[PDB]
Parts: C-alpha cells; structure tokens; sequence
C-alpha cells in the first residue's frame, strides 16, 4: 500500500498560480520525480505534500492517515523524525548561526540521540559522504559555498535514515562530480533502506538517472505522468515534446 | 513468453504541425521459452519501435503487449508503472548499445548492480560480474573504475556484462554485438545461446548476417 | 585592449579558502565561462572582479583603469550603469519589496531614464524576453518562483544594455526551456552588442554552447584554461578529466 | 594552405592509472588553396586526432600546425584562444557529424547564424542558407522549426548548411556524407568540389570508397 497518497490536492494563490487537481502515489523504496516550466507549480505542490501548506481541496494521506486531518504536533513530529525537506535555497533549511556539525545533530538530537561524540562522528561521516571536509563541522553555513550549503542541507535531512524525502532541486549549485556523489547516495539508500523521494529538478539527465516515475507539471496542472524513460523517449503531451527537445546535448 | 497482439504506434510531432508519423499497424509476434526472435525489415518498419514497446519504453497507442510475469500475464500497455518496474527489474530484461549509468560508479559495481537489487549476496554478485567481464575479456584494471572514462568498446562490453547478470525469462537484444570484433561478438554469441539453454525468450535486432544467422532461432517480418 | 584584465588576483578567507594567482583577459563580444568543483573560490573571485571584495594582491583594469584604485563613488557608478551582476540567489539580487517592474526600471532610471511610460515599456518587453509573463509586472518578487526570480534578476541587469555582465550560475532554477531562451538571448546580445559575459556555471552542456573560453578552477587556483572545446574534449588537468568524466550523458 | 610540421599527441588518462595512449607521431601534412587532402588509415591511426588539430579542438603536445590567417600564418598550437576564435570565425570551416547548437533555433537561423557573425546583411545570409537547404533538399517546412526536432538526417544536412554558409579558405570534413542516401551524397558531394574550385584547402575522413574517390585529390597516410 503507498506511503504517500495524494488525492485531488489543490493549492492556488490565484487563478493559475499553484497546483490544481494533483493526485498520485508514493510507495517506499522508489523515486517520483517532478519536471515542469518555471511557474507551473512543483514547489507550492512539494510544500502542500510535505505538511509545509494546508491544501485547498483533496487530501494527502501518510501510511493511511491523513496528512492535515492529525494534530499539528504530529505533523511536526514527522518533518522532526521520518520526514526529511530538502528546499531549493539551502539557508532557508538550515540554521545561519549554528554550525554545520550543529545542524547535522539536531537532527540526531530529535531522534533520541544523547551522545556528543556519536553525533559528532556522525555528522564527519555524512559531511565525508557529500565530500565536505570533516574540519568544516564547527563553520558556520555563512562561511559555506551553495554548494556546501546545499550538501550541508542534504546531509541534514538524510543523516536520521528517514522513509519520505521531499527535494526541490538538489542538484542546484553542484559541480557534475559532486552531483553524481549524491546521485549515487540516493539510488543507495532509495534501493537498500527502501527510501522514498519526491524530487522536484530541471535537469532530466538527473531524473533519468535517479527517478522511477515522473509527473510532469505545466500551468499549475499535472500534464503527463508514468514510467520516466517512457516520459522522455516517448513523450505524448505537447510541453513534455518540448521540454525534452531543450534539453543541451553533451 | 511474450504475447504481441494487434500493436500499433503512431508518433505525433506537435513540435513540427503536428504530423503523424505512423511507425507500427496492427503487429503481433509469439515468443516461446528457449527462443529466439530476431525482427528483420527495411529501415523504419518499426523493429526499434516494436523492441521497446516490449520493454515498455515506447507506449503503443493501441493493442497488447502481454509478458507472462511471475505465473502471471501483463499487458505492458496498460500496466502501471510500479508493474513494469518491478516487471524489468525481475523479468524483462534489455541490452543495447548505450551504458546510461551514473558517471562516478566503477565497472564492477555497475555489472553487479541490477543483480544486488534482487537481493542476492554481494559475493555472488560480484563473483558473477568478474565471470562476466572475463568472459567479455574486459582487463582487470578496468573493473574498479567507471566506465565512463573507457573506449566506447569497453563500456559496450560492461554494458553487455550488465544486461547478462540477471537471469532474465525474457531478453531484449538492441543490435549488442554490432561494434564488437569478430572475438567479442562470439562472445556475446555465446552469452545468447547460454541464455537461451536455460529458457530465456529473446528478442533481438541484428544487423550482422554471422550473428543473425548463429543467434537467430525465427525470424519476424517486421516490413508490414 | 582587454575590456577587463586580472594580474596576480588573490583574495582568501583562510589559506585555502578563496583564490590565488588569478590572471586573465577579457574582451568584448565574448564570454569567459568559469567550472570548477563547490568550494574552488569561483564566487569569491566573481565578487573581486565585480568590485565587490577588495583583494589582497594583485590588479584589476577595466578600460586601462584599475578597478580598487578608483574612488568607491566611480565603482559604484560602474556597478549602476554598465556592469550588470547576477547573483546566485535571485533575491540577494533583487528588492524584496519593490515590484519586478521597479526592479527592472531602477537600472534604467539610473542611466537617465526618466519617463515612467517608456520605463514600463521596456520593463514589459524583457519580462516577455525572458518569457515571464508581462502580467506580473506589479507582484513582488517574493510573489515569483525560484526561476522567476532568477530571470528577474538577469533582465535587470541587463535591461542597461551592459558592457560588462558577472553572472553566478544563471542557469540554476531555470527549466531547459527557458534556459535555451536565456542562452540565445546572451549569445545574441554578445555578437550583436558585443556584450562581454564572465559566467561561474556547473552545467558544461551550457558552458560548451556559450562560453567561448574557459577557467577551471579547483582549491582556489586555476588549473586548466584555454578555448572551451579543447578543454571539454582535450582536458589536460586530472581535475578537468573528472569533472568531464562525471557529465550526465543525455 | 595548411602546413603541419612534426605534431605528436599522445593522451595521459589521469583517471586511470595515467596510462599513455599515444596516437600522433611527428606527423606532417601540406594542404594548398584549391586541393582537397583525405586521410587515409586504419582506425586507430591518429586520423580524427589529427582533423580537429587542425581544427585546435585537440592540442599536439609538440609540432606546429601553421594554419594561413587573412595574409599572416599563425601556429594553433601556440596561438591564444582569441587568435583561433577568430581562426574558426573567418578561415578555418568545420563539418562533422553532430549539430551542437541552442536547441530552440530555427533551423533557417541554425544556418544563417555562422554568416552573420561576419557581418553580412541578414538578406543575403537567409538567401544563402534557403539555396544551402534547398541544394540539400530540406523540406521546406522544416526551415522555422528547431533541428531538434527533426530526425538525424534532416539535422545533418542542417549541419552540412551550416558547416557551407561562410566560404572558409580552409574547410574540415569529418565524414560529412556518412550517413546520407546516394541523392545526399551527391549534393554534398558537389558542395565540396565546388568549394575546391573557389580555392578552398579541404580536409577530409571518408569512409565511402566513391565519395572518397569522388572528392579526394590527394591521399595522406595515417597509418604513420
Ligand atoms: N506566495 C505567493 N503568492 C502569490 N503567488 C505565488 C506565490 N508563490 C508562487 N506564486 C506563484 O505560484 C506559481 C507557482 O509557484 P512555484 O510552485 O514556486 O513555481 P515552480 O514550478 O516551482 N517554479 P521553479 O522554482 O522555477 O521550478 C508561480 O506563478 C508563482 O509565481
Ligand atoms: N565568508 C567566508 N568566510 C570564510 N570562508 C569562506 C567564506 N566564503 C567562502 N569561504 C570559502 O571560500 C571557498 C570558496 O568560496 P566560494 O567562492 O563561494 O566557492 P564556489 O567555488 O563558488 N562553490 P559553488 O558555489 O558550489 O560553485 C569555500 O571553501 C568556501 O567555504
Ligand atoms: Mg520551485
Ligand atoms: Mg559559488
């Protein structure tokens, strides 16, 4: 049974500005990516299903219980312990004056862990893991590049083991050699601990790479949606033709 | 066992005014267990087309692709996408002539991988990956970095490696052997026939007559 | 003559942390493309060569005019007129609470313009450049999408016509559609207004179609340089191998 | 008039072990104005090396390739990154295989954009690419649409306009004619002898025995 379901979730600012009519399902150990324009509404969507924003319409439910029907300490708890937010700035999902071994560690701290030293070597493993040095723990994220944030970011919200990962745009601001680090991170944890993720990403070689299905967003509505090679080689709905003949040849 | 019923596809360009640009009509092929079907027609009659609607990476708009999964029958055409997923990671699998892997892995990881996703031990995987490159007679010292920095061959021959690790009941063959010379392709030659000895319905595209002619068990008219 | 010129730059937070002997020349109607791994000092040297962090060593010449030798009263003028810089966040590059069209008409004011008609217009015509619709002209760029804003960005600092354009990963947050739009949009206003472009990009697929030289750059030192091709297919520097060894074929 | 005296390249592959692939030897090669040069070897001899030398895209350790820019000589292997700009600008052509262009460009705009780099009136390079496209019978309704779009013949003979929109003193031809069907040939066929008539210094990696036959005016061993 899915770990994530969405049915009819609607979110609008304004008349086309959000998502309307989003429905789709999440099963443990699998990727769904989202690929859409600029403005068609991926991030207000990554929010609603991430308990970030309280929908209009439809409902999101969460090993069978409903999303924003639980009390707002439960929501909290998940985003706390089994949720994991990757957002598209990386300040914006870190904390500006604490420093990174810090911010790795509240994490940890909120799952029960009690141990300076354990944390610690936890958070120098996963800085290792993303390829940040391990004598960058006690800088603060000011001192970091956006790459580093953004590793710093990732490193975050995967460091508990969580089942449901919520990304907008990793990738951003990563040298190809890093990406592929995380890529191959992802398709690991995704593959042995049975990870989940909903990746938002411009980059299609990344959600060919990494994404099991797609969903592809146009205009607040989702477009077209099934197997992601089939999405990219095989494209039906105008937009997708279009986007994936823009893609830059390598 | 493969059940291709009445599988037509037209590809629509809205991208250049929407012209139709029929490339299957009402296709069907039978495939058994311990067989090989090897397509034949003139360029454009739909053999690339029909191969990956067979591993679902093309959508036919009409008709049925029906795979025997498991003890089961699925029609590719309408499955969901988890069941095809599961359907090439377990049953169907594919080899052609392009490694897309991710960049930073080495060769023997990615010649193990699709058979460490099944669960099988990493010993195993990885005793199986070394048989496999030997037998392609991929150098040693190739294992243990990524393909990506390679020849075009080698990467071809760790591609070939990878697509053989699993034993797959069904089997999708893109022209494997096409750049490879004379030993190599009597490797994955040999690679075939073992496949088809232990049951495995293959489909394949050659281009090669010495390959058609050594691998091919039938042939399907693929002109129409 | 070189349009800007770097002799012996240098500038660190910590021995490691930054750059060090950095030279290069730049002319009009080209573009100067920078790769390197996250943390190699490409943002720091992007800022010291958009008067923006003083070096430690070395010189900067803009028209045979040393850039820190000036008055601060002429940078800024420089930075307000014909030098455009495009930030790798879009709001550290824009104002938060003025509109997209003020933001876009604050650059044109400040070069003259003084009729609030003709400011729209032009406003208008380069958020339909960047194909941001011209409807959103009055919202508030918190209102916009990580793409929009980004686009934001790039069309006020370049609705001057600039001669000069620092652009820090202009590509992050944009779908490839509108990323296409972008590169054409820079090609063309660097053969037609002999616009020169120093841009710090990840993506080597839009290194390769716009870059027409190439600085890679890694632990704060330029390891390899010369025409983009050769170093993309002809790489030299083991870090240059890498970092084209990890590209995500498409 | 090319003059390549003594080029040697051999690849250091850092990301693996930093084996030495050497595939130049102190080359030589003259090229004059009106004369089309083909190399000649077995794959593997240093022939494409060789091609995108001359080009600059690859960099000989060692040797001079002299190259004539406007009334001067300039050695590309030494020359600054501007200097071969404008070398591939105004005199050094190149025609390959692949289309490396923005993807959201008519294809008209893809042909026309190499001339109007030079300046000339947007009139007569449109004019040009028409007569360019036509000559290789590209549809007409294909001219406003991206390349990307079409199939990979339709983007290479975009690719051979393009590569003939500036008449370039010296032109490269990396197997232009591949591909393309005996008609398309032939057109590429007649662009090339007519741009040797003009005086251009062509040259040229032909696999075809008839195109070679057809175009070749002197054979260069890269067997060496
Ligand atoms: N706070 C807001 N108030 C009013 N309108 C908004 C707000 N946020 C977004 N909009 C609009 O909602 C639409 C979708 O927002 P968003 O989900 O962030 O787009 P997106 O698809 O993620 N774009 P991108 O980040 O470039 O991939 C855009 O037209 C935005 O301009
Ligand atoms: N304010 C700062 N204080 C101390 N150290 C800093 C500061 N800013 C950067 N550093 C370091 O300076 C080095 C280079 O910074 P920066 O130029 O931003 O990297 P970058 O190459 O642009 N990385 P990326 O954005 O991912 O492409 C990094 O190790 C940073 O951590
Ligand atoms: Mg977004
Ligand atoms: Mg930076």
């Amino acid at each position: 049974q899915p770990l994530l379901s969405v049915n009819n979730l609607t979110h609008l600012y304004a008349p086309g500005k959000g998502f309307s009519d989003v429905s789709f399902d999440l099963w443990p150990g699998e990727v769904l990516g989202i690929v859409g324009e600029s403005g068609s509404g991926k991030t207000t969507l990554l929010k609603s299903i991430s308990a970030r924003l309280t929908p209009q319409q439809g409902e999101i439910h969460y090993e069978n219980r409903s999303l924003y029907a639980m009390s707002e300490a439960d929501r909290r708890r998940l985003l706390r312990t089994e949720w994991g937010v990757v957002h598209q700035h990386p300040l914006d999902g870190l904390r500006r004056q604490v420093s990174a071994g810090g911010n790795i560690g509240e994490r940890l701290m909120a799952t029960g862990a009690r141990h300076y030293g354990d944390i610690r070597a936890t958070a120098q493993k996963w800085l290792e893991e993303v390829e940040i040095p391990a004598n960058r723990i006690d800088d603060l994220p000011t001192t970091f590049s956006g790459g580093m944030q953004q590793r710093l970011q990732i490193a975050r919200n995967l460091v508990t083991h969580p089942k449901l990962v919520f990304m907008d745009q990793p990738t951003g601001g990563l040298d190809v050699s890093v990406q592929a680090r995380l890529l191959d991170l992802l398709r690991g944890l995704v593959v042995e601990l049975n990870l989940a993720v909903v990746i938002v990403t411009h980059d299609l070689g990344v959600a060919r790479l990494l994404a099991d299905r797609l969903l592809v967003m146009k205009q607040g509505q989702v477009v077209e949606s099934g197997l992601t090679d089939r999405v990219l080689d095989d494209p039906h709905h105008p937009y997708t033709q279009l986007l994936v003949s823009s893609v830059l040849q390598n | 066992m493969i059940n291709v019923q009445n599988v037509s596809k037209t590809f629509i360009l809205h991208q250049q005014n929407g012209v139709r640009l029929p490339v299957l009509n009402r296709a069907s092929l039978t495939v058994n267990a311990g067989e090989c079907v090897v397509l034949h027609g003139h360029s454009g009659s739909g053999k690339s087309t029909l191969l990956r609607s067979l591993y679902a990476n093309y959508l036919p708009d009409e008709g049925q692709i029906q795979i025997k999964h498991g003890d089961e029958w699925v029609d590719l055409v309408t499955a969901p996408a988890r069941k095809v997923v599961e359907i090439r990671k377990t049953t169907v699998g594919w080899v052609s002539q392009f490694l897309r892997v991710i960049p930073r892995i080495s060769a023997l990881e990615v010649v193990m991988q699709p058979l460490l996703d099944t669960g099988v031990p990493r010993e195993a995987c990885a005793a199986k990956a070394a048989r496999l490159l030997t037998r392609l007679n991929v150098p040693e010292r190739l294992w243990h970095l990524a393909p990506s920095t390679f020849s075009g061959g080698e990467q071809q021959r760790v591609n070939i490696a990878r697509g053989f690790i699993v034993d797959y009941p069904i089997l999708l063959l893109d022209e494997p052997t096409a750049s490879l010379d004379a030993k190599n392709s009597a490797a994955v030659v040999e690679l075939i026939r073992e496949a088809k000895t232990r049951g495995a319905a293959i489909v394949g595209i050659f281009h090669d007559e010495a390959v058609r002619n050594d691998v091919a068990d039938r042939l399907h008219p693929m002109g129409a």
